C-alpha cells in the first residue's frame, strides 16, 4: 500500500531526485501519448522500460530504481538534439508513423467508397520510381 | 500666506483661467531662502548638506502643513522649492544621494502633504545645479539633474543635462513657467482621491516591481546579471477597433474613451530571463464612476479570448462599481400624470403620458412606446414602455455582464487567474473576481453585492456604516475568498508577480525550475515531534532557538515558502515552495489546536460571537473545503503537490455532519482525481493515517500519479489502537 | 416529457438551526428566511440539482424570480459568493435544454440574472419572459435613490403642480413687497414639501416603466 | 423533423442522406490531411486500398 520507507533527515534529497525523474518521464510519456493516442497508461510504460534496457544494455537494467542515474539518462535524451540524435525521439517517431498509417487504413477499409477519391492525391508527390510502383501493381 | 520662521515665504497660486471655465487647479509653493557663509569642504561639507536638507525639508513640510489645514480648496501638485546662497564643494552625484535618502525616508509625509515637485538650487565650487525632483506614486521617486548653461546665442540661458538621462528639461530655458495640469492628471488626481492608483500607472509599477523581485529572489538562486530596467517590461495596449476586434496599439496614456484598459505585457524575470507574456485589464475608476458597460465587457471577453488563445495568464485589477444603470432623461422632464383627481393629487394617478407636442420629437427615436388615448378631452400618447435612446444603460448590461461571467469560468480552467483588488468590487465585479479564484486585496478595500445603504434602506435601520462590514478583509480573508492581503497596490502588483514566479510561462510549458543556493543534498535540522508544533517549521524551517543567529532547515528550500489562505480553517496549512529549485504545492496539517471565531451579525440583535476550539489532525467542514480549493487550483497552476498527511480521520460530531463534512470530503476524492502532475504524499515522522482519512487520498484514486511513502516513525491502519482493542 | 423543475418561494421560511450537545454552551436558533433571495444553502442546493439533472440527461424548466443574493455579514461570511460562481460553473456544463421563464408578478434583478443568463450556454440555454414581469440591474426604488433624488422630483414638481406652479410665478414678479415676498416662500415650502410622497410614488413608477419586457424584447 | 428521424426504409429521410455526405467528405479529408502532412507513409496504405476494388478501378490505378 506504500511505495518505500525513508528516513526524515534525508527525505529532502530522495523526493528532490524522485521529483525530477517523474516529471521527465512525464514529458516523454506525454511525447508517447501524442504519438499514438489510443495506447494505455501500462503499454506506455512498458515501452520506455523496454527502451531503456535495450539501448543500455540488460547488464544495465538494473538501473532503474535510482531515481537520480535514470533522471541523467532521461535528461540526455530529451535536452540534446543535433548530435547524439536521441534514439527514444526516433521510436517515438516510429509509433508516430504506423499510427498515422493505421488511421489511413482503418478509415479506407471502414469506407471503401471513397478509396478513390482519395488515391490521386497521395500518388502526386511521390518519386517518379513510386509511381511506377503504383502503375506496375 | 503669513507664517512662522518667514524664511519660507508661502504662496497659495490659483491657475489663471478664463471667465467661462471655473478654477480647479490650486497649488500651494514653497519658496525658501537658505544663507549661509561659504564653505570650504576637506570632505566635511557631507554633514552639512545632510543636515539642512533634513532640517529645511522637514521646515518646509510642516509651514505647509498648517497652511493646508487652515483652508479648503483641494490643491493636487504642491511644490517645494529650496535655494542655498552659499557655494559647497561637492561631487554633485552626492549630492544626488543625499537628496534622494532624505527625500525617501520622508516619502511618505510628502505624500500625505501632496507635495509632487522639489527643486534645490546649490553652487558647485562656481557652476550652479538644479536639481529636479518627481515624486507621484509612493513607489518611485525621480532624481534629475541640469547646468545652467549661458553659451547661447542671445542672453537667454537654458538647461543642459549630462548626457545620460538628459530628461525632460534639456535644452529648455531656465524661466519656463509653471503649467496647469495636464492630460493624465486631473484623472489620475481623482484616482488618487480614492484611494486607489490610476489605471495607466499600472505599467511602471510592475517595471519597479520586477527590480525588487529580481533583488528578492538573489538570496535563493544563482540569477544572471539584471538587464537594465529599459528592458525589463515592454507592453503594447488593446484597444477595440470599429468591428469590435483588438487592435495592438501604442499610443499616450490617458486617450482611454470607454472604462477599461488592457494590456499585452512581455517581460523578463528571474525564472523566465527571456520573456514571457501576460495579460493585464483593468478598470478605470475614474470613467463613470466605476460601472461595466457594452464597450468595456466587451473589451474584457476579447482580452480573456486573447489569452486563453496563447495560453498566457490573466491578471484583472478590479476597480468598479458593478454593472452601469442608468435612467432615459430625454423623458424625464417631458412626462405628466394623469391624475385621478388633478385638484386632489393624493387619490391616486391613472398613468404617465406625452402630449403631442413631445411624443412628434421622439416617436422617431424608438425612444419610447406609447398608445394614443383620449382622455378628458385631450390627446394623449399614454407610455407603456421607455426604451431610452441611449445606449449602455439598458438590460444590455445584464446580458453583457453574463456574457463575461462566462468567459472567467472558462478561463480558470484553462490559463492561469489571478485578480487584485484595489479600490472596490461591487456586484458583477464581484463575481469577475471569484471566478479566478486567485485575489489578491488590499487594505481598505471592499467586494460585496450589495451595499451598506441599500440594505438599510431595506432593513429600515441603520443596521450597518461602512461596507468594509460586508466585503472588507476582516470577512473575506477569514472565510476563504481572498488568498493575500497586501496595504498598497503595488505591493499588490509585487505579490503577483511573485506568485508567478512558481508557474509556468504558459500552459504549453513546463515548471520553471531554478539554481537553487539550498543544497539539495544536505540534511533537515528541524525533526517533527510527538508534542504539538507548528507545521512551518518543517516546511521552512525555524530559527536556532539555542543561540541568536543560526537558522534550523526545514524539507524545502530556505526562503521559498509562501503560505496563503491563512488565517481560514486553521487545522490546515497550504502553500507554495520550491524543493531544490522546484517549485511545488505544499499541504501540511496543523497538530496545535486553534481557535475559531464567528463574529456576531448586527442585523440580528439575538446573535452572539462563538469561540470553537478546533483540534489539529482532524478534518472538519472548512478545512476539507480548504484542501479541496489548494488541489483544484494547484492542478490548474500546473504544479506538483507535496503532501504531509497527519489527519486522524474527519469530526464526527453532530455539528460538522450538519455542517457537511461528508460532502467536502466526498470533493477531495474528486479533486484528486482530476490531477495531471506527481502527487507525492509523504507520512512525517510521529504521524498517522487512520481510517477514513486514508481513503480519500489512497493512490488508488489516481494511480498515474499518486504516490505514498511513510517514516519510520510513521502510522497508518483504519482504527488507533485503542478503537480496536475496544472491539477484538 | 420529462424534466427537471427549478423554482423559487416567496414565502417566508424559519430555518432552525440545532445545538450540539457536545457544547453546552450552544443553542438552537431559528433565523427567517426570506423568498426571492439566494443565500448560501439555496444556491448551494440550485447548483447540486443543476448538476445533478445535467448528469441525469434531462431538460431543466426553471421558473426564476430571484431579487438578488443576500449582502449581509453573516451570509458573507457564509461564503454565499462561491456558491453564487458555482451556478454559473455549473450552467456552462449544460447539455440538455435549459429554458428560463419568469412568470407572472415574478422579477429578476442585478446579480440574479447575471447567473442564469443565456450568454453562458448560448447553444442551449433560452430565457422567456411573461407580460406581467420585471427584470433590471436594479428595483425601481434602488434607481430613484441614485438617479432621481430630491433635487430633481422639485424640479419635476415645478411643472406640473398647479398651486405650486402659481405661488413660483407669483413669486417672480419683481418687487411685490417684503411681505408677500416671505408668505410666498412659506407657500412654496410647504406646498413642496408636501407634495413629495405622492411624486415619489410617481418617480418610481417612472423607473419601473424601463424595467419592463417590452425593453427587454427590443435589446434582445 | 420528426418524420426526418423516425421513418426509414420508406420516405428514407432525405436529411440521412446530407450527413452522410457530410461524413463522407470528412473521412476523406483526415485521409488527404494525413497522407499530405507525412507523405512517408503514403506508399504503405497505397497497396491495400487497391486491394477491395473493382478491376475497373484497379485499371485506373494502373493507367493514370
Ligand atoms: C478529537 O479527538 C476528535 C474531535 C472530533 C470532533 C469533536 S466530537 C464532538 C465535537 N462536535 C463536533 O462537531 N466536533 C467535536
Ligand atoms: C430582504 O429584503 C433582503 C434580505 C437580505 C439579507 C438580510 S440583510 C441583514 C441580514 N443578514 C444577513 O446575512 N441576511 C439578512
Amino acid at each position: 500500500v506504500i511505495s518505500d520507507i525513508l528516513d526524515w533527515k534525508t527525505s529532502r534529497t530522495f523526493f528532490y531526485w524522485r521529483l525530477r525523474r517523474l516529471l521527465l518521464e512525464d514529458l516523454v510519456k506525454k511525447k508517447i501519448h501524442n504519438a499514438n493516442p489510443e495506447l494505455t497508461d501500462g503499454q506506455i510504460q512498458a515501452m520506455l522500460r523496454r527502451w531503456f534496457v535495450e539501448v543500455e544494455g540488460t547488464v544495465k537494467a538494473y538501473v532503474w530504481d535510482n531515481n537520480k542515474d535514470l533522471a541523467e539518462w532521461l535528461e540526455k535524451q530529451l535536452t540534446e538534439e543535433d548530435g547524439v540524435h536521441s534514439v527514444i525521439e526516433e521510436n517515438i517517431k516510429c509509433i508516430s508513423r504506423d499510427y498515422v498509417l493505421k488511421q489511413i487504413r482503418s478509415l479506407v477499409q471502414a469506407n471503401p467508397e471513397v478509396a478513390m477519391d482519395s488515391i490521386i492525391h497521395m500518388t502526386q508527390h511521390i518519386s517518379p520510381t513510386q509511381r511506377a510502383e503504383v502503375i506496375r501493381i | 500666506i503669513p507664517c512662522a520662521n518667514h524664511k519660507m515665504h508661502l504662496y497659495l497660486g490659483a491657475a489663471k483661467v478664463e471667465v467661462g471655465t471655473e478654477v480647479t487647479d490650486y497649488r500651494f509653493f514653497v519658496r525658501a531662502i537658505i544663507r549661509h557663509s561659504d564653505l570650504v569642504t576637506k570632505e566635511a561639507s557631507f554633514e552639512y548638506l545632510q543636515n539642512e536638507g533634513e532640517r529645511l525639508l522637514l521646515e518646509a513640510m510642516d509651514e505647509l502643513e498648517v497652511a493646508f489645514n487652515n483652508t479648503n480648496v483641494r490643491t493636487d501638485c504642491n511644490h517645494i522649492f529650496l535655494n542655498f546662497v552659499p557655494t559647497v564643494i561637492m561631487d554633485p552625484s552626492k549630492i544626488e544621494e543625499s537628496v534622494r535618502s532624505m527625500v525617501m525616508r520622508y516619502g511618505s509625509r510628502l505624500w500625505k502633504l501632496r507635495v509632487l515637485q522639489a527643486e534645490l538650487k546649490i553652487n558647485i565650487r562656481a557652476i550652479p545645479i538644479r536639481l529636479f525632483l518627481t515624486n507621484e506614486s509612493g513607489y518611485y521617486l525621480d532624481i534629475s539633474l541640469y547646468k545652467e548653461v549661458t553659451d547661447s546665442r542671445t542672453a537667454q540661458i537654458m538647461f543642459q543635462a549630462y548626457g545620460d538621462k538628459q530628461g525632460p528639461l534639456h535644452g529648455m530655458l531656465i524661466n519656463t513657467p509653471y503649467v496647469t495640469k495636464d492630460l493624465l492628471q486631473s484623472k489620475r488626481f481623482q484616482a488618487q482621491s480614492l484611494g486607489t492608483t490610476y489605471i495607466y500607472d499600472i505599467p511602471e509599477m510592475f517595471r519597479q516591481s520586477l527590480i525588487k523581485l529580481w533583488e528578492s529572489m538573489s538570496t535563493q538562486a544563482f540569477l544572471p546579471s539584471p538587464p537594465l530596467p529599459s528592458d525589463m517590461l515592454t507592453y503594447t495596449e488593446l484597444v477595440l477597433d470599429d468591428q469590435g476586434q483588438l487592435v495592438h496599439m501604442n499610443r499616450l496614456p490617458g486617450g482611454n474613451e470607454i472604462g477599461m484598459v488592457a494590456w499585452k505585457m512581455t517581460f523578463k524575470s528571474p525564472e523566465y530571463p527571456e520573456g514571457r507574456d501576460i495579460i493585464v485589464i483593468g478598470n478605470d475608476i475614474t470613467y463613470r464612476i466605476g460601472s461595466f458597460g457594452p464597450q468595456e465587457d466587451l473589451l474584457f471577453l476579447r482580452a480573456s479570448e486573447l489569452a486563453r488563445a496563447e495560453g498566457i495568464p490573466r491578471i484583472y485589477v478590479s476597480a468598479n462599481s458593478g454593472a452601469r444603470i442608468g435612467l432615459a432623461e430625454e423623458i424625464r422632464h417631458m412626462f405628466h400624470v394623469a391624475w385621478v383627481d388633478p385638484e386632489d393629487p393624493y387619490k391616486g394617478y391613472r398613468y404617465l403620458y406625452l402630449t403631442p407636442q413631445d411624443y412628434k420629437r421622439v416617436s422617431a427615436l424608438n425612444s419610447v412606446h406609447c398608445e394614443h388615448v383620449e382622455d378628458e378631452g385631450e390627446s394623449r400618447y399614454k407610455i407603456t414602455d421607455i426604451i431610452g435612446k441611449e445606449e449602455g444603460i439598458g438590460p444590455e448590461n445584464l446580458r453583457g455582464s453574463g456574457m463575461i461571467a462566462g468567459e472567467s469560468s472558462l478561463a480558470y480552467n484553462e490559463i492561469i487567474t489571478i485578480s487584485l483588488v484595489t479600490c472596490r468590487a461591487i456586484g458583477i465585479g464581484a463575481y469577475l473576481v471569484r471566478l479566478g479564484q486567485r485575489t489578491i486585496q488590499v487594505e481598505n478595500s471592499h467586494l460585496i453585492l450589495t451595499g451598506a445603504g441599500a440594505l438599510n434602506k431595506v432593513l429600515g435601520r441603520e443596521v450597518y456604516t461602512s461596507n468594509n462590514q460586508l466585503g472588507g478583509i476582516q470577512i473575506m480573508h477569514n472565510n476563504g475568498v481572498t488568498h493575500c492581503t497586501v496595504c498598497d497596490d503595488f505591493e499588490g502588483v509585487f505579490t503577483v508577480l511573485h506568485w508567478l514566479s512558481y508557474m509556468p510561462k504558459s500552459v504549453h510549458s513546463s515548471v520553471p525550475l531554478l539554481n537553487s543556493k539550498d543544497p539539495i543534498d544536505r540534511i533537515i535540522e528541524f525533526v517533527p515531534t510527538k508534542t504539538p508544533y507548528d507545521p512551518r517549521w518543517m516546511l521552512a524551517g525555524r530559527p536556532h532557538p539555542t543561540q541568536k543567529g543560526q537558522w534550523l532547515s526545514g524539507f524545502f528550500d530556505y526562503g521559498s515558502f509562501s503560505e496563503i489562505m491563512q488565517p481560514w480553517a486553521q487545522t490546515v496549512v497550504v502553500g507554495r515552495a520550491r524543493l531544490g529549485g522546484i517549485p511545488v504545492g505544499v499541504v501540511a496539517v496543523e497538530t496545535r489546536t486553534v481557535e475559531l471565531s464567528i463574529p456576531a451579525d448586527p442585523a440580528n440583535l439575538d446573535s452572539e460571537a462563538k469561540i470553537i476550539q478546533q483540534a489539529g489532525q482532524v478534518w472538519f467542514p472548512d478545512s476539507a473545503f480548504k484542501t479541496y480549493q489548494a488541489i483544484k487550483d494547484f492542478n490548474r497552476e500546473g504544479l506538483p503537490l507535496m503532501v504531509f498527511a497527519n489527519w486522524r480521520g474527519f469530526s464526527g460530531g453532530m455539528k460538522d455532519m450538519y455542517d457537511q463534512v461528508l460532502k467536502f470530503g466526498a470533493y477531495i476524492v474528486d479533486g484528486l482525481r482530476e490531477c495531471c502532475q506527481p502527487v507525492l504524499v509523504y507520512i512525517p515522522p510521529q504521524a498517522e493515517l487512520r481510517g477514513g482519512s486514508w481513503v480519500v487520498i489512497d493512490s488508488s484514486i489516481n494511480p498515474r500519479h499518486m504516490e505514498m511513502y511513510a517514516d519510520r516513525e510513521s502510522r497508518g491502519s483504519v482504527l488507533e489502537p485503542e478503537g480496536t482493542v475496544e472491539i477484538k | 416529457i420529462p424534466v427537471g423543475v427549478v423554482a423559487v418561494e416567496t414565502r417566508t421560511v424559519e430555518l432552525s438551526i440545532p445545538a450540539d450537545p457536545a457544547n453546552l454552551d450552544s443553542e438552537a436558533k431559528i433565523i427567517q428566511q426570506a423568498g426571492q433571495v439566494w443565500f448560501p444553502d439555496s444556491a448551494f442546493k440550485t447548483y447540486q440539482a443543476i448538476k445533478d439533472f445535467n448528469r441525469e440527461g434531462l431538460p431543466l424548466m426553471v421558473f426564476a424570480n430571484w431579487r438578488g443574493f443576500s449582502g449581509g455579514m453573516k451570509d458573507m461570511y457564509d461564503q454565499v459568493l462561491k456558491f453564487g460562481a458555482y451556478i454559473v460553473d455549473g450552467l456552462r456544463e449544460c447539455c440538455q435544454p435549459v429554458l428560463v421563464y419568469i412568470p407572472p408578478q415574478a422579477e429578476l434583478r442585478g446579480g440574479s440574472w447575471v447567473v442564469i443568463d443565456s450568454s453562458i450556454n448560448p447553444r442551449h440555454m433560452e430565457m422567456y419572459a411573461d407580460r406581467e414581469s420585471r427584470g433590471s440591474v436594479l428595483e425601481p426604488e434602488g434607481t430613484v435613490e441614485i438617479k432621481f433624488r430630491r433635487k430633481d422630483l422639485v424640479k419635476t414638481m415645478r411643472r406640473v403642480d398647479p398651486v405650486y406652479i402659481h405661488l413660483a410665478e407669483r413669486l417672480g414678479t419683481p418687487e411685490l413687497s417684503t411681505a408677500e415676498r416671505k408668505e410666498l416662500e412659506n407657500k412654496l415650502k410647504e406646498r413642496e414639501e408636501f407634495l413629495i410622497p405622492i411624486y415619489h410614488q410617481v418617480a418610481v413608477q417612472f423607473a419601473d416603466l424601463h424595467d419592463t419586457p417590452g425593453r427587454m424584447q427590443e435589446k434582445g
